[PDB]
């Protein structure tokens, strides 16, 4: 399948600028075979949180050719996992070989191929490696939680992010989880005889600030402490949650980079082969 | 360690190192107050009366 | 490793897995295994 | 020499794949073999270009290394971190996922080296640093001395029959300086340790059955260091060709240095003045 | 916390790339410090403004 | 436009440093070997101790596997034009097809070239790793036969420790003398040993006796050598222009297929056991000592205008050591002259206190000193 | 082309001569480990061996056709019950359907949910049967009609789903969208009220790549009445002690009681405030579980046409992993 | 895209052992048509967390036929049409037909090839069905945790079933299970406690609501629309001037926790790498025996 | 970014970060006299411009 | 297993025991070892 | 990469202040002048013919 995006008549002042966008990704809404350019288009920059929430509700598409009439595309993932294509990087950090990439809305705006003749503008999302996209989502959601190079939130959707976060956190509290919660001092004392044990604990740990301020008594034996065991259940639940906490706030990694011959690290603004996942 | 820097820096600023000759209890009364390291002095077997 | 030109044909067939005792090595692969088609030799190039 | 290598080239082959486009990737297998008893080639290292790395200073920071049990009063080592990491580059900035030294901006000269510090009694004789010396004092190495000489102390130091050692805190088995720069004591960090090869016997598995083996091994030993803006540790697999006669002698050279700038002036003159001393330059780089 | 002005800063360790004095030391005839956003002189107790 | 400087590996003088033979079935052979036998001579002693028998010994050296490769990507927009699928019936698509096929030809022309400079680079990569430095090589050859007891080994290492630190940089620390350079080159050329003779080399001078070796350098050192110390011998040399061949046929085949080995000169062994075009290339020669070697600096003919570093700029590595705060004993502090670095009158002399820093010159020369407080990164840590 | 799976099995649940090709089949876990994991998985207060009994009351058999499973649930249109009963050849079939219903209702009661007991295979196309022993064959990837059935009346096939269970979403949620390529999800609906509970099945199609909030709103009544009646039979203690209030005023207190690191023992640690987080009987996550879904593939079109059915259109088999829906 | 690996010739006998591992998986570094065996090697006594983190920055590849000269691999990430391939199951328990496999390090007692002739070791990761792996990880971690607090060291219920047969879960001291897993249990338990503490600090009165009518009502209101009981998160107290030695900004701690939790969740596998589509064979493959698989 | 920040050390004498706290920070004294976009330009030439 | 026909002669001699590190495997003996005299083969005597 | 340009500019800084005047600082080294002239000639590159 090859999504076909039709174009209206264009002035030569912007057609030649659109030609340069040969390896960026756009977000359709329905996967019909044909679709006009006006359809696939997002308003000018605003509320990076809302936009990041919108990328979840639509499936991406990367474009390959730009003819004076017609502009092709490719629906990224609907049935395929090995359609090796090429897409250019537009994020600040240079993405290296091996790691996955995730789509993130742009910061500060200023990335808008404002077309005057057609009277519309596009905002192609930037591409970041997973390790840094996670951190960016963390920073933005924390800042949203603060309000009860950086744009301010809107207080209408930030509450939705807070709701998702607080739900995913609330459902960690289990009658088994308290058993683990009981050994905070037994953990700190273990984080003293060795080096790695102390290394795993952070500095503003938000728990060392607790284990040295409050004593907790032995836990109450739960109902039927003979038949079943609770710590196992709580830990399994926590694995199940944390395996899917990153995506529920940001976006799943959409493709991983593979290059057969070129230099490993590809700089910003340069195309690099890829395979999707 | 509930002690100003000077006592950690030098060795003779400590209020916990008793002098070799004492005529009263003024140094000893100051000693026990630093429980951040469990101190103890043994006088013939009794703590002090 | 396998033969190239058989010398004598066998007149009488029999179940072979019964008489494992008569033979010293025994290998019975299902059908067309992977080892038969390896032509990998090794030898000295020159001496001096 | 006239025929120093046999060279066999195989048969080319063209493997295809898909990547947008079409990647034809040629390949040709080939092999060679030395065919001369004894050596058949040599090089001399005639000229000299600028030192590719800076020869400055950079105090190594341990706080990137783990395995050392911390101090009980967490406020104490919190203060240690808060004061020693201050104003010190290659400090382990806790930027996401790595807690590694941040990418520095701007380079005076080649990649900056790293410095170490080894405790030593004040009454160590000074003349041990004029000639080429070993930072331990036991000058064991391997080339001059059979196995068992690296940590024994009932046998004299071969390079100084006078004493047994020259640095008690840096020679004994399980000594202090050993427990920081050894091979099998799991106290290494991401930063390169310029003295890693001086306190390591793990080559005991690699016993030397000929001086020619060490000779040929030197001059082509793969590089242990990185090539970024610092001297980071590098995976051993990649490597690169580099020459170093140190690992053959385990000995170091003293650079031109003195305990006062007022001694290193164009009228050099005296080399020992008072408590302040001067060490002439006895190294392979006399010019 | 200790006031930076009273406890001397450093001789060399002032020009280190981290300390919080270079950010406020950029004219030989003027000083720059932080102060409560009030009018001077003000009331006795230091307001948390 | 621009041409494409083609180069053939056999024209270069580096060829005389190796024998090259195609072996079209290398992709099949497991680890191959080569067998030497050598018979050391012996001289007759006399007297009390009994004589000895002449010794014999064999040996083998195994091969090693390397490979070359190069990418050749072409794109879809032109792939549709080559195969004629995307071809249209016009007078304009024809020209784009012409352009596409010319591009593919000018591309394959470059990729086929790379398999010559490939060997040109691989030979240097190989030879550079088996040649020990000359410094560590001369005295060891001076001490042959006596490296049995320990004391001779000590007398050898005590001389290696000097040769490393004194004979390591000529023509940069000796620019007034001439015959010292040529004599060092003579030692270099004469310290090795000739390898096996083969009739396939025939690398000859324009007039007479054959060549013996090569001398590869960087352009700068070659320039410094060809105008003060070395006189050009000639300007041509007749070389072979064909490879050799080792093939498996009609006697190696039966053995390789049924047994599992196949010796190269199998036909000779058989027929004994049972009864039974020189080219001209402009290379630049030079005579040194009593031999005759090629003198090249391949930085231009090859390796030029590309992205690979020249493998002849190696890397020396030294480890410096300086004492920080030592205090000399009492009986060694003394001013060489009573007129000392006398400090300012009225104030006491800080030249008596124990020193607490070292001063050393940096790469360029501006001094940068290390003081105790820099050791805080070490002497302030729980590891202590 | 597409890839197939063959699994010889017993003719109890999926009966490949009774139905024609083109309907999804499921793989049933070995029941031994379910019965075992119950022993540790059933919540407090409830029975801890009732699944053992429910299984023992139904006595390898491995596959189960969705056409069969949909009948043994709450939601079903009785026409399909009549079809399964009178159209299956097999003996004792209605009784078995009843027992299977009791099995699934026990599964949800014991907090070992059936979505952890039924992996999904593709749509069957072929079979050879002995007397009460079959070998079904289903696609696993690619599109359905790349196969080749040995019917010789209709070589290719399609995908048939009982229209009684097919719940569309977009036209349901009124997204105002326009039907293009839509995903396909098989969803389960749990409901938990002790001794009065059931399971609802559906087959959902939409353009929504992430169900989540969509089901959370679709099944609002289920989540509501499941979060409150779910903790039942668990002895909660009396009114929570005031010590349970985790003190927050004490974090950035400059003057407060403090403890030297490494000394939580007998030495003077008494002056620290006590806090007993005690959570015994509140709603855990498994208590608020109400639905679970898994992606099936992509679809063009759905038409309804005959017993009512729902023929798919260009189904491309792409099976995904299971998913929880509790929040 | 099939890569070959140069093999430095070892010996007889050992090469047979290398031939026996004709089905396992190996983690390459970069997709080049050549590689040395020295590259794909890991010290078979190693930290499980770091190995599981490194498994992401590599490519999976299965060892097809081997010869004294070289061995051939086939990567799994990139590929055309997802062709079939054979795989040697090496987990502790069998895997059925029609499920998904995942790659986890040798969590329990380890097995590692010791190629004493070449002086290098190899680790071949386990091959587990999805849910059973996600539960086995929790099993080992929970056992270590129960041991940590010095409580009842045994409960006789550290067992896992799979297709009838009961598995024993070998004792946790065999190779280095008390040392090569400490990192994992620490890094997991700590994060769990930190998440709990942050939540309770943002909502101080959560555990003082109705035991059955308040907490459930709060959760159901939170899951539903925007009531939220006002700022259900009470305004935390104002922090210190960030030089006081006891500064605690809760929101930055929440930020760090989000980041670390996401990172830990991604470095755990649990995203299927293949799917068994066995055909013309016994429907249940026992451990140690090959099994036809199609990559996902 | 190397010219006005004071966390990355001086790339010529990496000991300190700057060698003059009165001429290196932005808006310093010595800067407000010879900066191109603060416009205190007179008729005479300025070598340090 | 010595060579029967050497391909080419070695030009130069050298003390080889000192340079032994260049070679992979080798062996020296006094003179005229008995091992390299008897050479016995192993033959398969008919395939079927 | 940075490590190359570092040494490049560090050698440029030395090449400026040593070889900006010949045949006025060095009339004794007659051959050094011809050396420098040969360098000057060969350093350039031929254009299209």
């Amino acid at each position: 399948m090859e999504v076909d995006i039709a174009l209206p008549t264009l002035s030569p002042g912007d057609l030649s600028a659109l030609q340069r966008c040969e390896g960026r990704v756009v977000f359709l809404e329905t996967l019909r075979r044909h679709a006009t350019l006006r359809e696939v288009a997002l308003p000018c920059g605003g509320d990076v949180l809302a936009a990041m929430a919108a990328y979840r509700r639509r499936f991406a598409a990367v474009i390959t050719r730009v003819t004076p009439h017609r502009m092709l595309a490719t629906p990224l993932g609907v049935g395929g996992r090995g359609q090796s294509l090429v897409l250019q990087n537009t994020g600040p950090f240079d993405l290296t070989n091996g790691d996955h990439v995730c789509l993130v809305p742009p910061l500060l705006g200023d990335e808008c191929l404002r077309l005057t003749s057609a009277n519309l503008e596009l905002r192609f999302p930037m591409t970041l490696p997973l390790a840094q996209a996670r951190e960016l989502t963390a920073r933005v959601v924390a800042r949203a939680a603060e309000t009860l190079q950086l744009p301010p939130p809107h207080r209408d959707n930030a509450e939705a992010a807070t709701r998702s976060l607080v739900l995913n956190m609330i459902f960690l509290l289990n009658e088994g989880a308290v058993i683990l919660l009981s050994l905070i001092p037994n953990l700190l004392t273990l984080g003293a005889q060795d080096g790695y044990a102390n290394a795993v604990i952070q500095l503003g740990s938000a728990t060392r600030e607790l284990g040295q301020l409050v004593r907790q008594p032995p836990p109450p034996l739960p109902q039927d402490h003979a038949r079943r065991f609770c710590v196992f259940e709580a830990l399994e639940a926590w694995i199940a949650s944390a395996s899917r906490l990153g995506d529920t706030l940001g976006t799943r990694p959409v493709a991983r980079v593979c290059i057969f011959d070129g230099p490993p690290t590809v700089p910003p603004g340069e195309k690099a082969a890829v395979v999707e996942v | 360690g509930n002690q100003p820097q000077e006592e950690l820096n030098h060795a003779l600023a400590d209020a916990t190192l008793l002098p070799p000759l004492i005529w009263d209890c003024d140094p000893i009364l100051y000693r026990d107050g630093l429980a951040e390291r469990l101190p103890e002095l043994r006088v013939n077997g009794a703590h002090f009366q | 490793r396998p033969a190239i030109l058989p010398s004598g044909q066998i007149l009488s067939n029999i179940e072979v897995h019964s008489h494992r005792a008569l033979f010293d090595i025994f290998k019975r692969f299902r059908s067309d295994d992977n080892n038969l088609y390896g032509a990998e030799f090794d030898a000295l190039l020159g001496t001096y | 020499e006239k025929a120093s290598e046999s060279y066999f080239m195989g048969q080319m082959q063209v493997a295809r794949t898909e990547s947008g486009g079409l990647h034809l990737q040629l390949t040709q297998p080939r092999a060679n073999v030395d065919l001369g008893v004894g050596f058949t080639a040599a090089y001399a290292a005639a000229a000299l270009r600028a030192p590719v790395t800076d020869m400055g200073n950079l105090p190594q920071n341990l706080f990137a290394t783990r395995g050392a049990p911390p101090m009980l009063d967490a406020d104490a080592d919190d203060y240690l971190r808060r004061t020693v990491n201050a104003g010190n580059r290659l400090a382990p900035v806790p930027v996401f996922g790595q807690m590694l030294p941040q990418v520095p901006a701007g380079l005076a000269r080649g990649q900056q080296s790293v410095c170490e510090f080894i405790a030593t009694p004040v009454s160590v004789d000074l003349a041990y640093f004029r000639r080429a010396c070993n930072p331990r004092g036991r000058a064991a190495g391997e080339v001059h001395g059979e196995e068992g000489l690296m940590f024994d102390h009932s046998h004299a130091d071969p390079a100084h029959p006078h004493r047994a050692t020259a640095n008690p805190w840096a020679s004994q088995r399980h000594s202090y300086a050993d427990r920081l720069y050894n091979g099998q004591y799991n106290m290494s960090g991401p930063a390169y340790s310029p003295c890693f090869k001086f306190f390591t016997p793990a080559e005991a598995v690699a016993k030397s059955r000929g001086l020619a083996r060490l000779i040929a091994d030197t001059g082509a030993a793969a590089s242990p260091t990185s090539n970024g803006e610092y001297q980071f540790k590098r995976p051993v697999g990649a490597g690169e060709l580099v020459e170093d006669p140190c690992a053959l002698f385990q000995e170091a050279y003293p650079p031109l240095c003195a305990s006062d700038s007022a001694l290193l002036r164009t009228p050099l003159g005296a080399e020992e003045h008072f408590a302040q001393y001067l060490i002439r330059d006895e190294s392979p780089l006399k010019g | 916390v200790r006031p930076r002005w009273a406890a001397p800063a450093a001789a060399d360790q002032l020009l280190a790339p981290g300390n919080a004095d270079l950010r406020l030391e950029l004219h030989p005839a003027f000083d720059f410090f932080v102060a409560p956003e009030v009018d001077v002189p003000g009331p006795f107790a230091v307001p948390q403004v | 436009c621009s041409t494409l400087s083609l180069v053939r590996f056999l024209e270069l003088g580096l060829s005389v440093a190796c024998v090259c033979t195609k072996f079209p079935e290398l992709s099949y052979v497991a680890e191959g070997t080569i067998q030497f036998e050598v018979q050391q001579p012996m001289i007759a002693r006399d007297g009390p101790h009994p004589a000895d028998q002449p010794v014999h010994n064999y040996m083998i050296k195994r091969l090693d596997r390397r490979s070359l490769n190069a990418a050749f990507s072409i794109a879809v927009e032109a792939l549709g034009l080559i195969s004629g699928e995307n071809l249209d019936g016009t007078h304009i698509s024809s020209a784009m097809r012409l352009r596409a096929i010319q591009q593919l030809a000018r591309n394959v022309q470059a990729v086929l070239d790379s398999f010559e400079r490939g060997t040109a680079d691989q030979m240097l990569r190989v030879l550079m790793e088996k040649a020990p430095p000359l410094s560590l090589l001369a005295p060891f050859t001076l001490y042959e036969g006596r490296l049995a007891d320990r004391v001779a080994c000590a007398a050898l290492v005590s001389e290696l420790k000097r040769r490393v630190r004194d004979d390591t940089f000529f023509l940069t620390k000796h620019e007034r003398n001439k015959d010292a350079v040529l004599d060092r080159l003579s030692d270099l050329v004469n310290c090795t040993a000739p390898s096996v003779a083969v009739a396939r080399m025939t690398h000859a001078d324009t007039q007479g006796r054959p060549v013996d070796g090569v001398l590869v350098t960087t352009a700068g050192v070659r320039q410094r050598l060809l105008h003060h110390v070395l006189t050009l011998a000639d300007t041509h040399a007749d070389v072979p222009v064909t490879y050799g061949e080792m093939v498996i046929a009609n006697t190696n085949l039966v053995t390789a297929l049924v047994m599992g080995k196949a010796v190269s000169n199998m036909d000779d062994v058989a027929r004994y056991l049972l009864g039974g075009g020189s080219a001209r290339v402009r290379a630049d020669l030079v005579v040194v000592g009593d031999r005759l070697v090629f003198l090249e600096a391949l930085e231009k003919r090859v390796y030029q205008a590309t992205q690979v570093p020249y493998p002849l700029v190696g890397n020396l590595d030294v480890t410096f050591v300086m004492p920080l705060g030592v205090f000399k004993p009492a009986a060694d502090r003394y001013a060489r002259h009573a007129g000392s670095f006398a400090p300012t009158p009225g104030l006491p002399d800080p030249r008596t206190h124990p020193p607490r820093a070292v001063h050393f010159f940096n790469k360029d020369g501006v001094p940068c000193h290390v003081t105790f407080e820099h050791a805080m990164g070490t002497l302030c840590h729980p590891s202590f | 082309r597409a890839r197939l799976i063959r699994q010889v099995t017993l003719a109890d649940f999926c009966e490949p001569q009774a139905e024609r090709p083109g309907l999804v089949v499921l793989a049933l876990r070995h029941p031994a480990d379910l019965a075992g994991a119950a022993y540790a998985a059933t919540p407090p207060g409830k029975n801890h061996r009732d699944l053992e009994e429910a299984w023992l009351a139904l006595d390898r058999a491995s596959v189960v056709s969705l056409n069969f499973l949909v009948a043994a649930a709450e939601n079903a249109d009785d026409a399909l019950r009549a079809h399964v009963t009178t159209n299956y050849r097999d003996r004792r079939t209605a009784a078995r359907l009843e027992r299977f219903a009791t099995v699934l209702r026990a599964m949800i009661r014991s907090h070992v949910f059936p979505h952890r007991a039924l992996h999904v295979l593709g749509g069957l196309l072929g079979h050879v049967t002995q007397d009460r022993l079959a070998s079904v064959t289903c696609v696993a990837r690619g599109d359905q009609e790349a196969a080749r059935t040995n019917d010789m009346a209709a070589r290719r096939s399609q995908v048939h789903v009982p229209a009684c269970a097919l719940m569309d979403v977009d036209r349901e949620l009124r997204l105002g969208g326009d039907d293009g390529l839509r995903f396909a999800y098989l969803v389960f609906v749990y409901t938990q009220r002790h001794r009065r509970e059931a399971l609802r099945v559906h087959v959902a199609v939409s353009r929504l790549p992430e169900l989540g909030d969509a089901l959370s709103f679709l099944l609002a009544g289920t989540r509501v009445d499941n979060a409150i009646h779910g903790t039942d039979e668990a002895d909660a203690p009396a009114a929570p002690a005031a010590a349970a209030a985790f003190p927050a005023y004490l974090f950035n207190d400059p003057r407060s009681a403090r403890c030297p690191t490494g000394r939580l023992n007998t030495p003077a640690a008494e002056a620290l405030p006590v806090w007993a987080p005690d959570m015994r009987g509140r709603a855990t996550r498994n208590s608020c579980m109400y639905a679970a879904y898994v992606r099936l593939g992509t679809v063009e079109r759905v038409v309804r046409r005959a017993l009512p059915l729902a023929h798919m259109e260009r189904f491309t088999w792409d099976v995904g992993a299971w998913e929880e829906c509790f929040f």
